[PDB]
């Protein structure tokens, strides 16, 4: 008669590493490194993202003629740009504080596009029907952004215009605008007459005044002229006043939005399907259960610390030593 | 390992014991078989289970967007942001890596320790009523039917 | 006869957590998480802070009429703003590089306020007695900042003024000034005559030239005009030169200070009592003995790493298992 | 625990031993009482004391002001600064949390180990001159007055 | 230490054993001398060697330039950059510091454990054929020539 | 007959610290803290650095007359400035985005200095032989930067100049230039005639227009006038156009470079010898084998995490307890 005390063993082949030994076969292990993803762009916390496709953020906000499908944008928890998002500022120029804007609009609760300064009778005694270019061509034809209006000299006189807007939308209002810069002071006059024009933008929190920066410069996608795009968030109850004697690319449509918390912009070509998630990446949705992730350094949400590891397997059972 | 039992004086695992991590295997005139020591097994599961939760549950994380976007005249801060990202990810990589290594050592030792304690719990009861065969077994100096085998299993072995 | 070897036990109820077990009663433990504070704003390393009260940093430096009690400021290791610190730039405008200044003045060894450009005879043939506004009203009456002087056109002529100052204080000198921006080019003339005025500030390390940025903008706390506030640290031996044909809000009083190391600005309504400390927070003084703190993410001094923990109790004694 | 003594083969604590962590309790014809083993206790205190200092003393910190202040056109770096603050505070939270868990395990094991060593130090001297009653006690096969009880306490027990 | 062997029941080191970490020292009518137990020594070396590599190999690092350069109107981010540098260097300082402390404890315990296991491996074979003198030695109740001494060294000691 | 099982001991005196005990003598230990260096400035990954010596980056790029030895610069993995690198912008002024440039040029694969706008016949009907100053004196004589050309009014007329350059170098081109700012509008005319001059720089990615910022300012190392230095990276195929009616300090020599990855600038007086290394510091080369370093917080390359430790010795052997 005998009795032996011993330990378990099985067909397991999982191996873990220890301080003293590499690859030790164990009866039971658990993985702490999430390295799989659904290769899809999901909803972050139950709120679909915003797809721009061929358009990038600048093209979407300005109203590039190739982003007509984006004129209905609504809600979104994060923005998606594609390797094909090259349609932005069709008319050459610098988008002032662009990154900063991209960052601030990464997440939006409510977002409504309204006509702040109606093209139809808003700038009488001013030409508002020639503001079109070949750079921003829509279906072969010459066109222009859909949220800005290219006001140009009437007849042969460009009278000083003035227009204000008060935010009564009960929420921040994104007001975009631009200032055109002719290549020559010869054009500055054939377009805006006044060869000393200025564009001023006033608000209880704004005052930057502009003047045309004429300069011989290379032609970009056609035009040698340039357009700097500006923006500002108009607080509830505040009034933004525009007055200019030329070079003003007036706001036509503005957006009344509601920012709560900020997220970011994912750039990927993965399909956008209806799935949920707490942590999202460019390659797809990642699980938020494990303490570590090695799928992508760049993520958005509540994510598992990114590590350069390939294996973080933790033992639960004991050494596996079978054989009868 | 650290406590001598696994791959030690009890050099092999029991593919036949399929209802627990640590247990016995008796052999008497009536029959033979394995029996997992339920108390030391459950306790071991509870502990490991708790250890795994800790390593997971203790990881705090807030909503965050790692990416940044800086223009060609913001190389300095783009690099600063880079130092931060590489930086933390160099910390979590060294920590995860080592936390597992060290905790894996601890876990295996824990099992080894549980076996040695079990073996010893028994070696205590039998005393002289059995001879120790350095393979983790005890051969009784008397007959030990299933009641007897049972008593030692549930630590209530009579006069020793 | 018998002898038993055993271990200690007592009435302790302290519990600690371990890798394997939650809440284990121990005979003796030690806390590593500091989570208490004296609910008071102390001295950081034996040097009282600076209380602004109703005034914020801008109001204190510019000389807002509501900060007359702050004209004697001296030394301080960190600055305190209250939930009632709303008295700053009474006259609407942008405080250029404000945050940056707040940061740089967080800590100051010596700090003396002197008259750099004496109001009395400093700008003869210039009106220096009308520089007053309703926005900066002192006790019902119209007033103005106490460290700046609002120079305005004399009679109907605003001759080009020029004035320099050399830092012979043997330490950095903070020189504050402003540039007024009328809402209309009509006012630019009824105030400074020259409707093409400019304000230039020269130093061995400065040259930014200014021009009035006229623009129709909303009225803020009264005035539709604006005043941008500027500053610079004048190095020992260097000379700062001001010359202007209008729109200059000249420095009247400047500060001769001595920065050594930088700290910060605490914003809290906790009482300021005479106590010392190495680490201070908005809720009160924190102890610097333990490796961790959970009182407040924002601290100043040599502090215990902020953690989201509620309990970090370390065992010292053994498991507590009493009962006789 | 890891070494079997606490809440193990010596299942209870001695509320009556109030002058040390580990010790004895004799029982003879002259009387009875507890006595803390002074050497193993002091050494245990010194060690734990040293362990606590380490965990504290090893925390380096320089004068610092965490707060920053960025205007409405500095969201990018304000967030960068946020990533840094959340970032470090996610590191110290996971570290403190685990450092305690793991060190608490170590400490308790250390005590358990000290008891087993003590028990064994004695079990060594007595040998056959006493029978082991699996509760951490030894019953002498002879008389052991206070001198005798003393000798084993200060490890100088005669002919065994 | 944790396992009683080093500076414990085997209070001294053998300056005379120069071919291994753990071993023996026999003494019989033919002669005497030391002999390192090769298997437990190699295994101990392999492990420690592996432990040292881990602590080193697991340190990931990318090309980086820590310095930054910010002008007098970039104090805010210069300080942010400072918080980052001080920040990480406060993390690596507390980690290196403690990693060594804790791992040093582990290593010494490991050695102590290896000795106790060795001592026990032998104490197992000899059984009653030798008396234990609490200094880590065994005195045979019989003659043990060099063959005999050998057999116990390579764990093949006959009838016990 | 007896047999004892025991452990090793030797003459070792190495000591390590443990959680429970300070200074424990061990038979064998290993150091994990690299705290030695060769006190030399080596090659980072087999590519010597760039020594500027008395010159700093600004002086090297602009062409300060004291950096003539640096006109052949080639390749380099990192830049070295000395405690004697004080020769930069001999003519007083602000080097726009200087830090940013230093950062971007820290590492360069190929770097060729070419004549972009030949002094000899490039600005006919313009004075290109007086652009010299006492501040930038070369060997007692008055001189000027070697990569910029100080164009000044011809006779008594300063006709509007215009000149373009297209990057056909097949790699980024660094184009440096400056704008001179007279102290008085009296000099603005005796030098450039047009007292309303402007300098515009155009590119497919640039348009900043300049005007002279006249202002009475202190004299620095002689001159009271100032020169702001600008730069830009011209992309392959792009064209940069300069046109100006005065105040232009035209590019003379530009650089055609090849940036791949970025490194930094080491400032130290340690000798530069021919040695290699993965991690370099101001005090010298450091080893990259150990996980930690305490030689210098500031390093460049793949370095061992900087720690405030003085001792990180790890035990390998056991406690050392000799004595026979
Ligand atoms: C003013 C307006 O509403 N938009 C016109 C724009 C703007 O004038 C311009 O962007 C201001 O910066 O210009 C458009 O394109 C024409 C314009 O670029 C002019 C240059 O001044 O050149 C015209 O093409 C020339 C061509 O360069 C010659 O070599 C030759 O072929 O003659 C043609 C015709 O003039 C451009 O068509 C534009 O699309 O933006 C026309 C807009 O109506
Ligand atoms: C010039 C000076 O010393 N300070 C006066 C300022 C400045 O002119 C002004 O800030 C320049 O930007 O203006 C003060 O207030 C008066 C001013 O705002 C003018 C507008 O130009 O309006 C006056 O009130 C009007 C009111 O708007 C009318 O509806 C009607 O009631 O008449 C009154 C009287 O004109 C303001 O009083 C100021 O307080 O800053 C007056 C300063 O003396
Ligand atoms: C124009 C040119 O090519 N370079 C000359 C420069 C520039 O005019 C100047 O930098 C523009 O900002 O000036 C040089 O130095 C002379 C200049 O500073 C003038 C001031 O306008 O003063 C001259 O010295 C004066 C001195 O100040 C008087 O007190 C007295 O001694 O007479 C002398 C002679 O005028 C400077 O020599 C320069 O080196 O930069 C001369 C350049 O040729
Ligand atoms: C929409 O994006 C496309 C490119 O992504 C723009 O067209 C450009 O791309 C062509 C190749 O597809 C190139 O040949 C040209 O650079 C250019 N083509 C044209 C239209 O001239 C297109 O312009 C964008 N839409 C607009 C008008 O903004
Ligand atoms: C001092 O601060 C107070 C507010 O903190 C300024 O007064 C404002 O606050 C009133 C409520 O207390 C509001 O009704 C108004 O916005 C305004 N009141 C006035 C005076 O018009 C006050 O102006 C500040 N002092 C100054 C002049 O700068
Ligand atoms: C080269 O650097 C030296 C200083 O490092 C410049 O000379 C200055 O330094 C002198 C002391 O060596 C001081 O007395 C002066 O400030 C100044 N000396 C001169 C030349 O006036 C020197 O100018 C630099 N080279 C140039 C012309 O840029
Ligand atoms: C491993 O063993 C388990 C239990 O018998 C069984 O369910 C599984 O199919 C086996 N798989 C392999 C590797 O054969
Ligand atoms: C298992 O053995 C070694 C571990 O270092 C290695 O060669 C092999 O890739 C490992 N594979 C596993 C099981 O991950
Ligand atoms: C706990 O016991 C100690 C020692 O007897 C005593 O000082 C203290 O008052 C007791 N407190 C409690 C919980 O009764
Ligand atoms: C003690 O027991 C558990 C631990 O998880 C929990 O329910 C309770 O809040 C703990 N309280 C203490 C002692 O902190
Ligand atoms: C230490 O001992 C070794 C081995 O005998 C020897 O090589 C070395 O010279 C000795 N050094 C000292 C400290 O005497
Ligand atoms: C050794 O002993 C103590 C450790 O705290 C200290 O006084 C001494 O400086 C230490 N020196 C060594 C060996 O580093």
């Amino acid at each position: 008669d005998t009795i032996c005390i011993g330990y378990h063993a099985n067909n397991s082949t999982d191996t873990v590493d220890t301080v003293l030994e590499k690859n030790v076969t164990v009866t039971h292990s658990v993985n702490l490194l999430e390295d799989n993803h659904n290769g899809k762009l999901c909803k972050l916390n139950g709120i679909a993202p915003l797809q721009l496709g061929k358009c990038n953020v600048a093209g979407w906000l300005l109203g590039n003629p190739e982003c007509d499908l984006l004129l209905t944008a609504n809600s979104w928890s994060y923005i998606i740009e594609t390797s094909n998002s090259e349609n932005g500022t069709c008319y050459p120029g610098e988008f002032i504080d662009y990154e900063e804007l991209r960052e601030q609009l990464s997440s939006v609760s409510s977002f409504e596009r309204f006509e702040i300064f109606p093209k139809a009778s808003s700038w009488p005694n001013h030409e508002t029907t020639k503001g079109v270019t070949a750079a921003c061509s829509y279906f072969g034809a010459s066109s222009f952004y859909r949220n800005l209006l290219w006001i140009t000299k009437k007849g042969t006189s460009y009278p000083k215009l003035s227009k204000s807007y008060t935010n009564n939308k009960g929420k921040e209002v994104l007001v975009l605008w631009g200032v055109h810069h002719p290549p020559t002071t010869s054009e500055q006059q054939t377009l805006y007459q006044n060869t000393d024009a200025y564009v001023s933008v006033g608000s209880s929190k704004y005052n930057r005044r502009f003047t045309p920066e004429i300069a011989a410069r290379p032609k970009v996608r056609g035009q040698a002229g340039r357009m700097n795009y500006y923006w500002t968030l108009l607080d509830q109850g505040d009034t933004i006043t525009f007055e200019a004697t030329g070079n003003l690319i007036a706001p036509w449509y503005a957006f009344a939005l509601n920012k709560g918390s900020d997220s970011g912009i994912i750039t990927s070509d993965a399909p956008v399907h209806n799935c949920d998630t707490k942590c999202q990446t460019p390659h797809g949705a990642i699980n938020s259960t494990l303490p570590f992730q090695n799928v992508h350094p760049i993520t958005i949400g509540e994510c598992p610390k990114y590590v350069k590891s390939t294996k973080l397997r933790m033992a639960t059972g004991l050494r596996n030593i079978p054989s009868i | 390992g650290l406590f001598g039992a696994m791959a030690g004086f009890i050099e092999g695992g029991w593919t036949g014991m399929i209802d627990g991590w640590y247990g016995y295997h008796h052999q008497n005139e009536q029959g033979s078989g394995y029996a997992a020591d339920q108390k030391s097994t459950q306790n071991a599961i509870d502990g490991i289970t708790n250890k795994v939760n800790s390593i997971i549950e203790k990881m705090n994380t807030q909503f965050t967007a790692v990416g940044k976007e800086f223009n060609n005249l913001e190389r300095r801060i783009e690099n600063l942001n880079k130092k931060v990202d590489d930086g933390f990810l160099d910390v979590w990589t060294y920590n995860a890596e080592l936390l597992v290594l060290l905790e894996n050592e601890r876990t295996l030792d824990f099992h080894d320790s549980n076996v040695r304690n079990l073996y010893e719990k028994v070696k205590s009861q039998l005393r002289n009523n059995a001879k120790e065969i350095g393979n983790g077994c005890f051969e009784f100096y008397h007959k030990c039917d299933d009641e007897c085998m049972e008593s030692v299993k549930n630590g209530t072995y009579d006069y020793p």
